[PDB]
């Protein structure tokens, strides 16, 4: 039996349970998202990484949904690996930052996948 | 006849009933046919108004190749007969009195095509699947649900103490049980205080948002809007309503307030059973599913398919898609008697519940897909470290169903491996299913 | 076991439920009963609350001497799991999951008994059988009602034509057809003035008080409330609602105002087939009549007894007994299977409809007596001279059952002489009834 | 092109709109029909979301055979961009910015065909002739 | 004062397509347009609340962004949210809404909304601290034939009395100086206490506003970064410059088409103060600012190619 | 393709886009100022630097607004040396301080000009 940690299990939501990915996992993450159609598009956050209400409590506002938009959504990517080149600008340009991917369904005007990508140290 | 027209012609805003009816000993289909339509619409001195303009039309029958008696009546109701805006008066004019009408024996509804210029005098759902994800910025997997269990009996601290451990092991939602009002041992305000608390505290401990279905469902409608407006005033996500022993009317005003002041709302069938569970005679469940979508909530309980044989499985795929698409085309295999057009009105996310384990996980990611909440109640609590790693085995269980349908995997086969390479890395998991390794490794 | 306790005794502060149970192929009584048992109440960590303070107990099988599986299981509930006044919480915890368990094949609930420390947290009745006849100084001899016809289709202007003719004549109220709420060819507030028109000048002329039950049936519980407030607002005597569409959260919002606001609450039992008629999955009339006397109507629709062998006719009387009275002991000849102490609640007044024609009137004015409402809708309206003799017709006709019943004469043999002897000084009565003369004279 | 699509077959939940359109001096009446089109409905990251769901379509030209320029275009518009039960949205949407185009010389909207669907959204009269009488 | 703006045209940004966007994306745009300089982005004129994009979603997913966009400018920001609705209580619940989550402005499409309901937002915004942002919506059906109608200064006129604190007054880019006289006779009407009469600029009737506050002018469509000296000269500090197709146009995206229209304006303004004159120098100016701002670079690269 | 930086560019409004001024551009904004007429004053701030909303967030309370006047308005200044004097004054005296010079129309009673002149250490 054992207890799960109180601390220092912060996560990132979709996948952020599994181990964390490797660069070919990551890459098959892009691939499906490619292989459905979905315009890959990256995002990073070098300070609240994680939900707050800062402005207002109302029923659903939340601060720190948002994150900035790493360059454009890369409209027309045909392979994977363009997506991958860009996590490893991201990465060396913003070694505190929390980057992911994210990958929109311009038809269903959904976003439809996210998982995190690069986090700083200790996280 | 007057009420029996196969002649007839089908006007764009004119409701459609295809009702399964089952006549008497000596009742030809056609005179059952017809006296459904004429008692879900009219009778008299039609000569100082005009019978034609507002009669039921039955303008179908077909004969069910399998069983006795029965037929599929086709019945088609002009728009001027509904109320705007009311499920109330859907029902009352369509199930008010036909199914207790002595020539028959049986009657059950089957499916109701409600035109778009109909669709569009209602609001549906306060937020709708897209809206939802958005709100909670929950992408690309199944949302998880909880249980809090026993039913009645626990106190509101206690409840509270449930919720935070559940939360913060992965699950997004925790679940005020269907029948916990306010009763004797747990007040509402106490247990939505105490449940704010958990909720809040589990949220800042993960860094993902949470919701606990704070249920609002009271005996007057004034108490409800009550316990909804204290929810709205802690600033939590969801509350949950009762809508069948609520009532059409109260739902209605639930969603119009969640609308208005920014709450989701998940929906709970209690009572379903004892309208939809004969085949012969009642309505069936996809026609109580398009009212709720019609009446409003955000999540409804859509059954679960563990346990179902392909035939069930495809109606109620039939009826997941009627709750999340714009358009479902006629498809008499999943019970789809009508094509339905949506209009945009916005999607019900569907829950599956009851008898959902771990190992379940990979069917159910495959059956529902991603726009879906699983809802474990004795498998979060059932398991033996404790809820909070229940939680974690059930959230790595299933971003591992994710992670592998992504990489191609087959969650049909490879299932009961999936799971299986998962509880390598994962005490939690492991642990969750040790009896199931026994039967099935 | 946990939940078969023969053992039982039960608390006068309990609910006890009469379920019928047919269990599946090869399932025992026993688990049966205690399934139904457990599933209406509870689960899990009752070491940290307690299971047997809030468990169910299956107490008693029967085996109902002529059917297949039939048996009848009694269940006993705790008063604590039980919200005070929510007829909603009463229904999702008794009725809300176990017919669709599935080691059941149907299940049907046949009667509750609720105990006093229960009825006393429900208002009932906003006025009842006393008060109504003071309001409106009616005594000795049931009130009559008519049915305005068609159902929909008409207008405002006409509609109140149809009641004011109708009401000259002698009946005492005209009925807002159960799904008349507010549509394209009549919306409510016309309907409420031209009818308000009419009943007043129905009333001025007779001499008589006159009542037409608005109907405030709307599809939130805001719209419901705001045709309350303007019948209110014209000062007429009675509303009606349509509770099992409108549901029982906004019912009991109804007829709070109504007591409040002086103005009698009409029911129509509107979707009751779907949920009573089938013999062997649902919930029985009486169970649904008496939710409706507790969460409160001072009329409501209790069929007809035109046409019904002895064996049906008593299980009517078994309910209307529950609807008008204080105390009725079990009996389980018409179904009553459990003494009921209604501790003062007032008493619904029943509503015969459908098929009552005015040679009936002997036989309903000796099965129900003095305390109902008999309704004609055909009966008025179909009379060939026009509806207001339609309604003296219908008048004479049950003055002379009354007179008659108080000569001692014998209504159940006399009847046709009755009637017969009543149409020789009445050219309306004698038109009325003179195909009948054809076949019976 | 883009906005002007003949092909089109109007759906049953569309607000068409005759609007009678004088372009200038050297713009094909093609052009000044999609414009119209154009100009009362769409522009951008409709690979974020769709343009061709939200689009106004210019699916006819008439030619006014009497007047110098004129000609009817008919423009197709989808329910989706009304707000139910808003007249003040509908103009919005549909008069709100064509009519002050450069290439156009005057513009005038003729006629409006409001699909049972989006009629259904309004109450209209209070009472109406019947009731009034 | 409010808003701490003051030396410099504040800039707007309108986010596109115009219909079509959802709530969470529109919130996007905005985060993403005005962290980059701009000091306004526009709910587009007629979303008001439609099945893409219902308002109160739309506004808290702005109300999100801008405040994102503030605390890590360090300047204060504003999205104008339409409250323009089918009733006149629901356009006062969505202003009241927005007075809720202490946003400072909202917008209204006086036109098509109406006088009536534009004077019942007006005096909310006043009593509620919210300022007003007017578009024009419908103008051209009534003032563009100069033959027949009312001229757009007698409808300017009315919205200053009406109430609202900017209002669309139209772009010069592209009009003829006799165009750019008429334009500025009636922003001068918007901001000014004492216009004397003057026919030339249509100004038939001298007029005292007797101290009535003016109402800041937007300049809207068309406008590109090589239009802001001319935009800076003909209107000065005392208005907002609103670039749709600018911000959102920018190759790079939004930010930096924010930054691209942030740099080029500051200095069209710092030249202006050293005397240089954006009538002439402005295409150098520009260019000499191209220098230290790739933003500003990218932003006008086909524009080199026609004109340097 | 560059991303702007998400972090560390807080900005002062007015001109705070271009390259910091030189003194010779700070004096001919001062020299404008002086030019149309309008009062130069100076203000200065060593805490909040930026706005934020401690005390009310009703729509358009800000905190932060306001800061300290250096000094007085320096009514009747003729030479723009005079009010450059006194950055190097206000600099010296306060190191930890971000400087500004507002310029006032009394006649429109509207402030007219803001631009920062001075800021502390990595700012
Ligand atoms: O609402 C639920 O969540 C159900 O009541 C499903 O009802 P429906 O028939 O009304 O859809 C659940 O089965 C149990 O309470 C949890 O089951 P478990 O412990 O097996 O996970
Ligand atoms: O509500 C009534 O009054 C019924 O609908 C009975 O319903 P229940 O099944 O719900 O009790 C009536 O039969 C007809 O509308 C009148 O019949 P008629 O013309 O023969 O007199
Ligand atoms: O409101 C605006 O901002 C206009 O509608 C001007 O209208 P008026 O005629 O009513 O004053 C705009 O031109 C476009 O939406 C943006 O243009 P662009 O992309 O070229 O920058």
């Amino acid at each position: 039996m054992q207890v799960w940690p109180p601390i220092n299990k912060k996560k990132y939501e979709t996948l952020s349970y599994l181990p964390d990915l490797s660069q070919e996992q990551l890459l098959s993450e892009v691939e499906y998202l490619l292989k459905n159609g979905w315009v890959p598009c990256l995002e990073f956050e070098t300070e609240h990484g994680f939900v707050y209400r800062e402005n207002n409590k109302s029923p659903g506002y939340y601060d720190g949904r948002y994150w900035t938009m790493w360059k454009l959504p890369m409209f027309g990517c045909t392979d994977a690996t363009q997506v991958l080149a860009e996590v490893e600008e991201a990465k060396k340009a913003y070694p505190q930052a929390w980057i992911r991917i994210i990958g929109f369904d311009n038809v269903r005007q959904v976003q439809c996948i996210s998982f995190i990508a690069y986090k700083p140290e200790g996280y | 006849l007057t009420y029996y027209t196969p002649e007839y012609q089908t006007k764009d805003t004119d409701i459609l009933a295809a009702f399964r009816v089952t006549p008497q000993p000596g009742v030809p289909p056609e005179e059952a046919g017809a006296a459904v339509a004429a008692e879900s619409s009219t009778v008299w001195t039609d000569g100082l108004t005009s019978l034609d303009r507002y009669k039921g039309r039955c303008y179908r029958i077909e004969r069910v190749v399998g069983e006795k008696d029965q037929y599929i009546a086709y019945v088609a109701y002009p728009l001027d007969l509904f109320e705007e805006g009311s499920v109330t008066n859907m029902f009352t004019s369509i199930v008010g009195n036909v199914f207790g009408f002595k020539a028959l024996r049986a009657l059950r509804l089957e499916d109701l095509r409600i035109p778009p210029a109909y669709v569009k005098t209602f609001q549906g759902p306060p937020h709708g699947i897209q809206v939802e994800r958005d709100k909670l910025n929950k992408y690309g997997r199944p949302l998880l649900g909880c249980t809090i269990k026993p039913k009645l009996g626990l106190s509101a601290k206690n409840y509270g103490r449930a919720v935070y451990e559940c939360l913060r092991g992965g699950l997004d939602f925790t679940k005020d049980d269907e029948n916990v009002n306010s009763q004797p041992f747990m007040r509402w305000r106490d247990r939505f205080l105490f449940c704010a608390e958990a909720l809040y505290k589990a949220q800042a401990e993960t860094g993902e948002i949470k919701g606990h279905y704070l249920n609002a469902t009271a005996g007057t409608c004034e108490e409800m809007i009550k316990r909804a407006v204290f929810a709205r005033e802690l600033g939590v996500p969801i509350v949950m309503h009762d809508y069948l022993t609520g009532g059409f009317t109260a739902n209605t005003s639930l969603a119009h307030y969640c609308r208005d002041n920014g709450l989701l709302l998940h929906i709970h069938r209690a009572m379903h059973a004892v309208i939809d569970r004969q085949k012969n005679h009642g309505i069936h469940f996809r026609v109580l599913a398009k009212a709720l979508r019609m009446s409003g909530g955000d999540h409804i309980h859509s059954g679960t398919v563990v346990g179902k044989l392909e035939g069930e499985r495809d109606i109620t795929l039939g009826f997941v898609d009627l709750l999340r698409d714009d358009f479902v085309e006629q498809d008499r295999s999943r019970g789809i008697y009508f094509t339905q057009d949506w209009v945009s009105l916005p999607g019900v996310l569907p829950v599956a519940s009851g008898g959902i384990h771990v190992w379940h996980m990979p069917a159910l990611t495959e059956i529902f897909g991603d726009d879906s909440v699983l809802q474990f109640g004795g498998g979060t609590l059932g398991h033996p470290w404790g809820n909070a790693p229940g939680a974690v085995a059930n959230r790595v269980a299933l971003e591992a169903c994710v992670k592998a349908r992504n990489e191609g995997r087959d969650l049909a086969q490879e299932g009961n491996e999936i799971i299986r390479e998962a509880c390598k890395w994962s005490p939690e998991l492991a642990a969750a299913c040790e009896v199931w390794k026994e039967i099935v490794f």
